[PDB]
């Protein structure tokens, strides 16, 4: 199989035009931000990563035509999954099994997570690394990644929105694009599309666990005041 | 009710 080249669905070509290179997001967040892991700094880093995701959504086809109430509902249903997918893809590209790469460029040894993290977080980090391994084995590429981000953003049943038609059409176009692209570019991975949808089931499971970790921190009064992920958690 | 999310989208 091989990525890109000819025969790429229009939706995917459009999404690639809206996806910043990792180096550019890094610079932006390091700019917005400025031993034991610095907890509040990492919380601010995750908030800034979500702000970057909201900026991407704002520019996307379809999403940019929706009224604010529909935009908020979509993001309220997808924020945690978009953050998990962003972290997972960053690891797939990084390609190191003994460390994790943060959006700031910081590298964190997994041995350090075993020393510093409690059980909820340690288990979550390791479960996420298993999905990273699966996606690397499946040869997840950038075309698939951006389509998966769009699919998640638009994952909500349209009955919860004012503009049913536009979002339903976006859902259908994104599923068709991922199916067409994977079949044409990875013909010998015959069930790649289904395998990516099963990977999204795992992103949702990881997201739920991440929400439970944030809720435990919130009840313990450990989160910074006015944290954006907690606002999303309570919405 | 003003929220951070609404401020990001406006
Ligand atoms: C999908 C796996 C990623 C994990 C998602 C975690 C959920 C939300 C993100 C919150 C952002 C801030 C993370 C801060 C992590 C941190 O500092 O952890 C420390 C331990 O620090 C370490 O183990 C080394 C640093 C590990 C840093 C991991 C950072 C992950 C960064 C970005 C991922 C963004 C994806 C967010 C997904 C959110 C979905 C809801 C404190 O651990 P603890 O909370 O278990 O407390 C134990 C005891 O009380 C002593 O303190």
């Amino acid at each position: 199989g091989s990525s890109g080249g000819p025969n790429v669905p229009e939706l995917i070509l459009q999404l690639l035009q809206l996806e910043p290179e990792e180096d550019q997001v890094r610079a932006r967040i390091v700019g917005c931000l400025q031993q034991p892991a610095p907890f509040s700094l990492l919380c601010r880093m995750a908030d800034q990563t979500f702000i970057s995701i909201v900026d991407w959504a704002r520019r996307c086809m379809v999403f940019k035509e929706l009224e604010v109430a529909d935009q908020m509902t979509l993001l309220q249903n997808s924020w945690s999954e978009l953050l998990v997918l962003d972290h997972i893809y960053r690891q797939v590209q990084y390609g190191k099994e003994d460390s994790i790469l943060l959006v700031t460029g910081q590298e964190v040894e997994l041995s350090t997570v075993a020393v510093q993290a409690g059980s909820l977080l340690h288990s979550l980090v390791l479960r996420a690394q298993e999905l990273v391994l699966q996606l690397h084995a499946l040869q997840l590429d950038r075309q698939e990644f951006v389509c998966l981000k769009f699919l998640i953003l638009f994952s909500l049943d349209v009955k919860f929105l004012n503009n049913h038609s536009l979002v339903k059409d976006a859902q259908e176009k994104a599923n068709a694009a991922l199916l067409d692209y994977t079949l044409s570019h990875y013909p010998h991975s015959g069930d790649k599309f289904q395998q990516l949808l099963l990977s999204l089931v795992e992103v949702r499971a990881l997201s739920m666990q991440a929400k439970e970790y944030l809720y435990h921190k919130h009840l313990g009064n450990e989160m910074p005041r006015n944290n954006l992920l907690i606002e999303m958690l309570q919405a | 009710r003003p929220t951070i999310l609404y401020a990001l989208l406006s």
